[PDB]
């Protein structure tokens, strides 16, 4: 969930995957986090602080 | 500083003087891409601005540590014309050679550690100074001397074609689609591999190792193979050794060394141009003081 | 082909050419700007000098009638 | 009575002149860093 | 008489938290970004204005 | 505290010691009413593309 | 430049025709020897934007002033 | 697929041979040189200056002493 | 006697360092002239 994985062409030698932090609560995909959880957890927020 | 106490005692073995260091991470990035290898094997070198070179100090084992100073971040503890060039490697096969000018050392040690700028990559060098204790020429010498010797390669691979009546055949069994009707345009799959051969240098490649073998029994069964991408779809490899899957996958220029002096261009397709290596004696004795 | 041979090789002279003359302006442009520094740190370190020996002047001035 | 004017106006006529070619030093390689690097 | 020159785009590249450094590539734990500088932000533009 | 790079363009630049190198001023109209002359004299004759 | 936009639509024979205006002695210093006589008319046009661009500030540094209290002390007599 | 691989490269060869013009230029040396003839001229000019009026520095501390 | 003793000795002591700048501005632009250029 914390990184997000990706493959790159090949060239000269097998190509390794990469990985990038992803750095936000946002970055989720929608599938796995749809839109509407991010209004209800926006709005806890706001009647928590 | 450790390291600095632990070589002292035996430091005056190799070399009358040295200089005390400390390279950035991002500095060591040029050299181990893609890795944070620890540098214990880490062996250093010596070079002079004149044929004469001395090598094999092997100067310091040193360990990461951060600086002294706070914000330090995380770095890799360890005539004023020369290309002065050390050697970095690990247990395993990670190696990578820096190159540090003269300017850069002396006045670096200015007054106990100080930045200096880097010539050959554009980062800064922290140098420590212990308290109590024809410019262009030198680092041009290196690229003219591989760049004739693959000149020369290239005009084998260019007689051997004229013995052959300008024809090609091949000699690794690999089925092309068959669908080549100047797809790919089957002559620029030529110009650009000699585009790729004749550009590229780099201290490592095939023919480096090739020409120092060990042994005479086992390098005649040893090929030494570097295939890099077509039209600069990525980055380079050089020294595969083979104790073919390089003659099946395209946009892979393949150039393969033997020990004997033997190359040969293998192209997309399974096509093998077989071409002769030449070196005098004293390009063969500068490799092999630089190599070995 | 034999004459794809000729345009590559000519081809590949040119190309390393052009990364010479471009590796070659970029250090001289480096190595001048690390010449300037030296020169203002040289130049700084004696003006300096200059300096200190004055404020010798003025000292020993600051003790002249005292061994008159 | 005249030391205490020698020895000090001359000294600062001295040594504001020194200070100019400093400043000067300064402005001149920031022109030549700026102008042309 | 103090009116900049044409608009440029510059990246800025940091390392990323130290709770976050933990990966084997040192080219991924950086972010970076990029900036206009001295160019502003704009709506969309209708076919006559444009 | 993190080690941050500005790629300026084509240039990297680290230190703020560059800072005289990468970096230009631009102060208030009323104190750059003395260098406007050489502001004009770059932005006709000045080479922009690089 | 290796591109540019497109110059913006502007009417012709401006510095010559309509005025004679204070900045003209000072413009007729720049001289067309090498230019041909696009580039030359588009310097010429330049620099003509550059004389304004001080003109008008230098008039509205003044306008900036304010208002001297003797000039009102004299409203009597 | 032999058609999607034909057309990845060819992407690639236009890529890598719009990378390839590159220039140079030489007036930018003599310029850069001619400026440090210029600030050697005016940095000698300053220091016979300054030179001079610490010359007639002495002139003006002897002189004044006929004051007193 | 000191008088003579100290406005002469120490403006040689200033010529001569005066002179010293030169001289290396002298040695250093030239040397920038022809060691990167």
């Amino acid at each position: 969930p914390l990184y997000d994985i990706y493959i790159g062409r090949d060239a000269g030698e097998r190509a390794r995957h990469r990985a990038v932090h992803r750095l936000m609560v946002g970055n989720l995909p929608t599938p796995l986090a749809p839109a509407a959880f991010q209004e209800a957890r926006g709005q806890q927020f706001e009647t928590a602080t | 500083m450790d390291v600095h106490i632990d070589n002292q005692v035996l430091s005056g073995l190799g070399t009358p003087l040295l200089v005390h260091l400390f390279v950035p991470d991002t500095v060591m990035a040029e050299l181990c891409p893609n890795r944070v290898p620890n540098c214990e094997g880490a062996w250093c070198q010596t070079l002079f601005s004149d044929r004469t070179g001395l090598t094999r100090v092997c100067r310091v084992f040193a360990a990461r540590g951060m600086l002294p100073g706070r914000p330090s971040h995380r770095g890799t503890f360890t005539n004023p014309f020369h290309v002065a060039a050390l050697r970095f490697y690990d247990e395993g096969g990670l190696v990578g050679e820096l190159q540090i000018y003269y300017l850069s050392l002396f006045e670096g040690a200015k007054r106990l550690v100080r930045g200096i700028a880097h010539i050959f990559s554009p980062h800064a060098l922290y140098v420590v100074t212990y308290p109590e204790l024809s410019i262009l020429g030198a680092p041009e010498r290196e690229f003219r001397f591989l760049i004739s010797v693959a000149l020369r390669i290239s005009a084998s691979f260019r007689e051997k074609l004229a013995m052959q009546a300008w024809t090609a055949q091949q000699e690794i069994p690999v089925v092309i689609p068959t669908s080549y009707s100047r797809i790919y345009k089957n002559s620029d799959l030529i110009r650009e591999a000699f585009f790729t051969v004749q550009t590229r240098v780099s201290w490592e490649s095939c023919w480096v190792k090739a020409t120092i073998s060990n042994a005479p029994k086992t390098p005649d069964a040893c090929l030494w193979i570097d295939s890099h991408p077509l039209y600069e779809e990525g980055a380079s490899a050089w020294g595969k050794v083979i104790d073919v899957a390089l003659g099946t996958d395209g946009h892979c220029v393949h150039l393969a060394t033997t020990s004997d002096g033997q190359a040969f261009l293998v192209l997309p397709g399974g096509f093998v141009i077989k071409g002769q290596l030449a070196l005098t004696p004293e390009e063969r004795g500068y490799i092999l003081a630089r190599h070995g | 082909s034999p004459e794809a041979l000729e345009l590559a090789e000519r081809e590949a002279e040119r190309a390393r050419s052009e990364r010479w003359d471009r590796c070659a302006q970029v250090l001289k442009n480096r190595l001048l700007r690390v010449e300037l520094d030296g020169i203002m740190r040289d130049h700084l370190a004696r003006a300096e000098e200059i300096r200190q020996d004055l404020d010798a002047v003025v000292a020993f001035s600051d003790g002249l009638e005292s061994m008159q | 009575s005249q030391a205490s004017r020698v020895l000090s106006r001359f000294v600062s006529q001295l040594r504001r002149k020194l200070e100019r070619s400093t400043h000067r030093l300064i402005a001149d390689l920031e022109r030549l860093k700026f102008l042309y690097l | 008489m103090t009116c900049p020159t044409f608009t440029r785009a510059v990246r800025v590249s940091v390392d990323n938290d130290v709770t976050q450094q933990l990966a084997p590539n040192p080219a991924d734990k950086r972010t970076e970004q990029t900036v206009l500088v001295n160019g502003l932000v704009a709506f969309a533009f209708s076919e006559r204005t444009r | 505290d993190r080690a941050p790079q500005i790629i300026i363009g084509n240039e990297v630049y680290a230190d703020t010691l560059a800072a005289p190198q990468f970096i230009e001023r631009v102060g208030n109209m009323d104190e750059m009413a003395a260098q406007f002359v050489a502001l004009y004299g770059y932005r006709v004759n000045g080479d922009h593309d690089h | 430049m290796a591109r540019r936009l497109p110059k913006p639509t502007l009417q012709g024979r401006l510095e010559a025709d309509f005025p004679d205006s204070p900045l003209l002695p000072k413009f007729q210093e720049l001289n067309q020897n090498n230019l041909p006589n696009d580039v030359f008319r588009e310097a010429q046009r330049s620099y003509l934007v550059f004389l304004t661009s001080q003109f008008c500030y230098e008039e509205y540094v003044q306008r900036t002033f304010g208002v001297p209290r003797r000039q009102r002390a004299i409203d009597k007599r």
